[PDB]
């Protein structure tokens, strides 16, 4: 595996260069929003983002060393967590608003157009303000998003050798985070404290994914077939 | 063969 | 100001160890009803001791009552689960619910839909065992769950206490002889497992508020009602 | 209101 031969700087460069683009929605400002149309917008957006996410995952160091079966399992478990952390990141500098797309910036009052979604909106908004207070950096963000991919399904997989490689890669990402913080001038105590603060946020991102997923496979009761398969993997 | 499987398989 | 922030790392460890709740027993071939009865009754008695334990976590008493309630409502099943996983560490393949209630995944199949949670719990226990999780680390992780899981659904005092617990965990690893790199690597490994514990609690909670069978107490019912 | 209230004060 070449992933374990990367220096810390080379890891950040690999992750930064692999970043997916920020997509636009079909939001027509003149069309009055409804529950159906707003969910339409979020669903269309997420579906297009999934294609980029899949090709981004191939470029996370270590990921393509896994079997295809394992790659499928990690993406099925982590996809909404990954969409959510991206949303929270690009929303950092828009207090009280979620930047779903450059042309789709929503506050919580508009999230009430979909009954039951405002609770998730508030949690996303709170995570975004948390990042803003911490002044999360772009290099730290891409590390965290890669941790989510490799971590979120590794406990629901003859073959421990696959789980061992993922852990060696996850350890390499920890070294890279610490490396970023040491270059930022943080002390040793500050480095370990910030590292903990960042990983604890992953617990709230897991929580939001689970709560959101729960509502998505009740909203089932226009989506594309990939997202439907992604959604069904949680049932 | 899931859709995600094929897309991960594409090259 | 809070007294918890002046504690040294040895003082934090000893206080958390001393706050540990007792190990409880269950009643002395399981159906689905009898299985859920035993677990519900055991969880109900454990909740009372968990609240006492929470009052003794440094910094928890400095929070308002509203904030104490929110954290315990958010975290109670996570806290039961890490306790169970910890006790089961030395019993590979089995969940030690009580000293007289040690179960395998086959017995988990008696309740439709629990075997999935059982397997996740077993996996976490074996992960802790392979990591050689020490009891001092365990009480730190369990206190982190209490203070962290609801902090973002309300904050500054809580994050200062969480930092103190990070310092304490690193101190424990340094004392255990780990290098700098091994210290932060282990810290991350343990904190990432907390994300899986959140996932188990969420999936378990989803089932608990679908089956409304066994005589769950009113406290346990209000604790479950907070997640609906 | 909540049994959790009494248990946190006793
Ligand atoms: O089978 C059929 O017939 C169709 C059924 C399948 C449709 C799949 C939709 O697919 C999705 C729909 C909505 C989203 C969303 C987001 C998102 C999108 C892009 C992005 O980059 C980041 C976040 C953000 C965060 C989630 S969320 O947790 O709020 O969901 C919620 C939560 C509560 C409610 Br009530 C509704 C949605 C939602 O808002 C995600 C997927
Ligand atoms: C009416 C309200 C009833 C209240 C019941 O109340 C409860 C019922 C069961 C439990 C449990 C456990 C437990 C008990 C004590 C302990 O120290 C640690 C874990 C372990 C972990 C949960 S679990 O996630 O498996 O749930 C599940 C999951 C799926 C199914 Br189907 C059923 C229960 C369950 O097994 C917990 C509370």
């Amino acid at each position: 595996s070449l992933a374990l031969s990367l220096t810390a700087d080379q890891m950040v460069s690999a992750l930064l260069d692999a970043e997916p683009p920020i997509l636009y929605s079909e939001y027509d400002p003149t069309r009055p929003f409804s529950e159906a149309s707003m969910m339409g917008l979020l669903t269309n957006l997420a579906d297009r983002e999934l294609v980029h996410m899949i090709n981004w995952a191939k470029r996370v160091p270590g990921f393509v060393d896994l079997t295809l079966h394992d790659q499928v399992h990690l993406l099925e478990c982590a996809w909404l967590e990954i969409l959510m952390i991206g949303l929270v990141w690009r929303s950092m500098e828009h207090p009280g608003k979620l930047l779903f797309a450059p042309n789709l910036l929503l506050d919580r009052n508009q999230g009430k157009c979909v009954e039951g979604m405002v609770e998730i909106f508030d949690m996303l908004l709170a995570t975004s303000s948390r990042f803003r207070m911490m002044n999360l950096q772009g290099e730290e963000f891409v590390c965290l998003k890669s941790i989510i991919l490799l971590n979120s399904g590794v406990y629901t997989f003859k073959s421990l050798e696959e789980k061992d490689h993922i852990h060696r890669v996850l350890d390499k990402i920890t070294d890279t985070l610490i490396h970023l913080m040491a270059k930022a001038g943080l002390t040793l105590q500050q480095q370990h404290q910030r590292l903990a603060q960042l990983l604890l946020i992953l617990s709230h991102i897991r929580h939001m994914s689970n709560k959101g997923m729960e509502h998505l496979y009740s909203m089932k009761c226009p989506l594309s077939d990939l997202l439907l398969e992604m959604l069904d993997a949680h049932r | 063969h899931k859709i995600l499987h094929r897309l991960l398989q594409d090259s």
